[PDB]
């Protein structure tokens, strides 16, 4: 969907200083710090003007902070339930696999304002296994409509399909 | 060679430089507030002075079409010239043809000639127009302030390749700063010669080789320009309208030195009549220190001192830190031209 | 036009519009759910609703119960905003 | 009696931070409107004690007050002073209660009872609008050629002088021509500042009719405002104490709604 | 042996270093705002200076094919040398040659000879160029700096092996900071067209403190001996840093001011005297800014000398002021082992202490 | 017997420790942001110092 592609492109065009500014704002809200608010407004407001179906402020802020921390390369078809699920085929089934699965499954009982730390640990698990690509646009689209059952069903089904291979 | 001119001058509040809000310009020096006059004001005052009328051969304008439609005589060339200018690229963001062009008042005839040619295509016509405005730099006022032209590629033509349109400046001017603390005005809310003047220090630097090079090797014109610049700087008021400078110091060096640190400590006087004199004294102090702390062997430095009727001396009453003292401006100009080699003031006026 | 181009808090020249309520969107919009505001007041109102879950009813600047808050937020901007960051858009 | 008030603005400090007070002085119309908002009606103040309702000029008193803006006051700080002379007591705590960022000092007000005898020397400062009314032929287009139109325009334009006369002499003559009528005689007059004053005014313009009826949809169009300003300071002598007091509190020129008429007098 | 240079210098209102928006650079020190000048600006100003001209033999260019073309003569070699540089690994990707090469090697005739040799393959000639680039190591501009290059591996050939390209710089320069609170101001300008028919700029004024550190042994090692060249470099660096300024907006803000105080120290370890200005200098009516700054520096220097004294390594220093204008030990202390009123004798004393060298013969080694 | 050393030290503008991005390290103490120098960096600087050479 147009509106998210340009948002991710603008995020990928940032330089070291803006990435550090967003990095130092992790775990914080949009209103308390002014430089982060100004940077987010400059990056986001024209997109909301031009496109009505642009991502909401909370999801965009969360995605910006996550991208600033992790800095993955955008690639279509590399969504989270595939890389996580292809990784889960190399762990010990008895002990490590349930521990990873519980952390992956905990996301279904949290709202968009509490999905920073679990996503952080999931992306750290990804980074520990030499992963350099991720689908940011797809992740944003899923996170926008996280309160719908078919979205979660498709998420889990994709995870299972990737895992059973 | 580098010609350095230091001046001490008094100015009235009615002949000052103002900002957007209408307040006189001021700066911070030594941690305290001082009065300021910008360098652009001095440059444009010297450019449009009476003594510089014989050396004004430059136009900075955004209306090249109007200037072109003042020589052809035929009324049927205003849209063709505008189209050619747009083809060249003289159009910045928004507006319409608002790029400042700085050239000389002698190649406009060539622009009219190319514009008035109906046997030439538009693209090569624009190329010829650019070639005409890529060499119009034989103006003494351009050789002192420089030029910089960047045509936009937003509406640039197919090829219309541009040449070098950059001229390096040969004159450096610093902002004039008050010697004393800025004096407040009188409040009319406490209600139930007309105003004090302000003392300023001015610094100019001129490169001889750069001025010679920019004038295509001409040498008499450079001397005439130097003399006219000195006379205009000594004999003009920034905005408004004898008021001769109280002290002028002329030096010939190889590296630029600024004596603005002689007034880090402000000059404070109970009596207003002893201001200027004491200011001069401080200057001498600093100069002596520099002349004894930053130069020896290689190439020495000699200087001329000018005061009106020799009213104020700068020699420590014993030191020969000035080669000679001159009581007239014309004699000072003649000596300055003589040091560069010959260049009598009478025979140099026969040049533009 | 109705507000005479005056901000509803500081009475400064107005350039932006704040939506009091979101009963209708796009197709219908009466000029009674909108208020005229300047840049600083609009920014303060935006930063005062980021995580409150107001949904339909947003801040009404005419209500006194918000005034003491809004000015406070404005102060923060005047203390911390950098004009060189809004310029040079990143 | 007369009421004299003083307001102070910083116009300095860090240039990388918002400065609403310094930006407020870029439009003379905004300054005039803000100063006019200091005279509320007796019903508006009761209804709105916090100045948090839409602003309508019909709810504020109309009274010909005068003001001037001075700059360059020192003491290691920059200041812009606004001096207001009125026939009514201003209400500054109602106008700036939500805009305390604008000022750098609390507003001050005081009474003023000027009583001057005949043949008294005074030191005066005042700003004038140098304007004359003329018939001008209408030249238009100028698309490489000037095309004349037969209409003659009645227009107020700037005062001009000859090539052999300085602006100071022209202004001194222009003021001494009218000084018989005002009630004083000049002794010396010198020009300090000569320039322009700019502003912009909104105006409603109809666009489309209302489908439900009872009005239009309307929009705002901006009209420029340009004035020629000249500041003078000098010495005067009172002719008769009757007409001089009429000259004060009235103005000595046009554009009195944009800070262009005010005599400041000191006893010398 | 470590040579430390400290400078106190006052500047007239100007703008010598600005960011992409034209505002002069600033920093935070001691919790307060100060003016700042970047170290790279000072290093480049010293590099491209009249005093430091006889020792300039290094070039940093993004276009090495043009120099080869000029050196070759009237022949054509742009495409061949350009492609050879492509397969050397100088990042052809992104349409830019962003790889900046600091190979000094001003005798670039060797690259021409390899380029102008119609007997070797396109790969071997790419190996000789790489082998000859990484061996210059001369031109003392890289005796003070140098991390010469780091080649790109993805776009290079698989038959070229690079040698070491690290020079281990022997010069340390700190960012200049003001001794007081910075006050930035805006100047408003107008185009003022000529034919009948507001802008914003930034400037400020401050008094700066500058610090330089030179390592003698590393400087000698980087030149492969040649102590005379090292002494010449030290003297020319002192002379250039003493009298030179950044060439930024000097056509409208002429600020060719000279430093008010110079302190030269010899010690085995580096110490910076910036903490003398944690408390910003406030101007009183009985003195000026420079004198108060010099007094604070004197206090801090005396306290540091008394607090960290070791009998196994005494510290020797010289103090220079123009015509002894501003003494260092105003009240009671003879902090400086020698007070000198002229710069040339200061350079001579520095050289004499360093090696007993004289300023005359060391100038005969131009290199 | 335990020996405890406490030091207070002010530094000029610099970058003594960086992360992968190239930004100086930071932390949150008392609810506010502060600069940080890693303990391992201090330990290795002490180990390689000239005073610990012997
Ligand atoms: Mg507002």
């Amino acid at each position: 969907n147009r509106g998210t592609v340009d948002f991710i492109a603008s995020l990928e065009n940032l330089k070291e200083g803006d990435l550090g500014i967003l990095r130092k704002l992790r775990g914080a809200r949009l209103d308390e710090k002014l430089p982060g608010f100004d940077l987010f407004s400059a990056l986001w407001w024209p997109l909301r003007q031009k496109n009505q179906r642009a991502p909401k402020r909370e999801v965009a802020w969360l995605i910006a902070k996550l991208f600033a921390e992790f800095r993955f390369e955008q690639r279509e078809g590399a969504t989270l339930p595939i890389l996580m699920g292809g990784i889960c085929r190399k762990l010990e089934p008895k002990k490590e696999l349930p521990r990873v699965l519980a952390r992956f499954d905990q996301l279904a009982s949290l709202d968009i304002m509490q999905m920073e730390e679990p996503l952080s640990v999931i992306m750290g698990i990804l980074r520990k296994h030499q992963q350099v690509c991720l689908d940011w646009v797809g992740l944003t689209d899923v996170l926008s409509f996280w309160e719908q059952e078919p979205v979660k069903r498709e998420w889990s089904d994709s995870f299972i399909k990737a895992y059973k291979i | 060679m580098l010609i350095e001119i230091h001046m001490i001058q008094n100015h009235s509040p009615a002949n000052l430089n103002r900002d957007d809000l209408g307040a006189p310009k001021t700066c911070y020096f030594g941690g305290v507030l001082r009065s300021r006059i910008s360098s652009q004001c001095i440059k444009r005052s010297i450019r449009t002075s009476n003594d510089f009328k014989a050396l004004l051969g430059g136009v900075r304008t955004r209306r090249l079409a109007d200037l072109i439609q003042q020589e052809a005589g035929e009324t049927e060339c205003w849209k063709k010239a505008q189209e050619i200018l747009n083809k060249c690229g003289f159009k910045n963001k928004d507006d319409n043809t608002k790029m400042l062009v700085f050239m000389s008042k002698d190649k406009i005839k060539d622009l009219a000639r190319i514009v008035l040619d109906n046997s030439l295509g538009l693209t090569e016509a624009a190329q010829q127009v650019a070639n005409v405005i890529a060499q119009a730099t034989l103006a003494p006022d351009i050789a002192l302030c420089g030029r910089m032209l960047e045509p936009n590629d937003k509406d640039k033509d197919k090829k219309v390749k541009w040449s070098n349109t950059t001229v390096e400046a040969a004159l450096q001017v610093a902002h004039a700063i008050s010697t004393h603390i800025a004096r407040p005005e009188i409040d009319y809310f406490v209600a139930a010669s007309m105003f004090a003047s302000a003392c300023f220090y001015k610094y100019f630097s001129i490169d001889w080789e750069q001025l010679v090079k920019n004038l295509k090797g001409d040498t008499n014109l450079a001397a005439h320009t130097v003399g006219a610049f000195l006379l205009a700087a000594a004999k003009t008021n920034p905005s408004g309208k004898h008021n001769y400078p109280d002290g002028i110091l002329v030096e010939f060096k190889n590296s630029p030195i600024s004596y603005a640190n002689a007034f880090v400590r402000p000059v404070s006087v109970v009596k207003e009549s002893d201001l200027v004199e004491q200011s001069i004294g401080q200057l001498s102090n600093y100069v002596n220190d520099i002349r004894l702390g930053y130069y020896d062997e290689q190439s020495p430095v000699i200087g001329f001192w000018f005061s009106p009727n020799n009213r104020y001396p700068l020699g420590y009453k014993h030191s020969k830190l000035a080669s000679r003292n001159i009581g007239n401006l014309n004699e000072l100009v003649g000596a300055v031209l003589d040091y560069i080699g010959g260049f009598k003031w009478e025979e140099v006026q026969k040049s533009k | 036009v109705m507000d005479h181009a005056a901000c509803m808090v500081c009475k400064a020249p107005a350039t932006t519009v704040q939506h009091v309520n979101y009963r209708r969107a796009g197709g219908k919009e009466i000029p009674e759910d909108l208020r005229a505001l300047c840049r600083l007041c609009h920014d303060a109102c935006t930063m005062l609703e980021y995580g409150s879950g107001m949904t339909t009813n947003r801040i009404d600047p005419c209500d006194p119960i918000w005034r003491e808050r809004i000015l406070a937020k404005r102060k923060e901007i005047v203390e911390f905003r950098s004009r060189g960051q809004r310029f040079r858009k990143m | 009696m007369i009421y004299l008030s003083r307001l102070l603005i910083d116009t300095g400090g860090n240039p990388d931070r918002p400065r609403p007070g310094r930006k407020w002085l870029d439009n003379i119309y905004n300054v005039h409107r803000r100063l006019s908002m200091a005279f509320p009606s007796g019903l508006r103040r009761e209804q709105d004690p916090h100045f948090l309702k839409p602003f309508s000029p019909n709810d504020f008193q109309k009274t010909p007050f005068l003001f001037r803006v001075d700059n360059n006051i020192d003491g290691n700080d920059k200041r812009a002073i606004i001096i207001v002379q009125s026939v009514l007591e201003p209400d500054w705590d109602y106008c700036f209660q939500n805009a305390l960022d604008f000022l750098a000092a609390p507003p001050e007000t005081k009474e003023y009872n000027p009583e001057f005898k005949a043949g008294q020397l005074l030191r005066f400062r005042l700003r004038v609008n140098a304007s004359v009314r003329r018939h001008i032929p209408e030249m238009v287009q100028q698309d490489g050629q000037t095309i004349e139109t037969g209409k003659i325009l009645h227009k107020r334009v700037s005062l001009t002088w000859d090539a052999s006369s300085t602006p100071d002499q022209a202004l001194a003559d222009w003021l001494a021509a009218k000084s018989p009528k005002l009630g004083f005689t000049l002794q010396r007059c010198e020009l300090l500042q000569l320039g322009w004053v700019y502003g912009s005014k909104p105006e409603p313009k109809n666009v489309k009719v209302k489908e439900q009826g009872q009005g239009y949809w309307r929009e705002h169009k901006y009209n420029p405002l340009r004035f020629r300003a000249a500041l003078l300071e000098g010495v005067l002598e009172v002719d008769d104490p009757k007409l001089f007091l009429k000259t004060l509190s009235s103005g000595i020129g046009k554009a009195k709604s944009f800070g262009f008429g005010l005599l400041s007098v000191l006893p010398i």
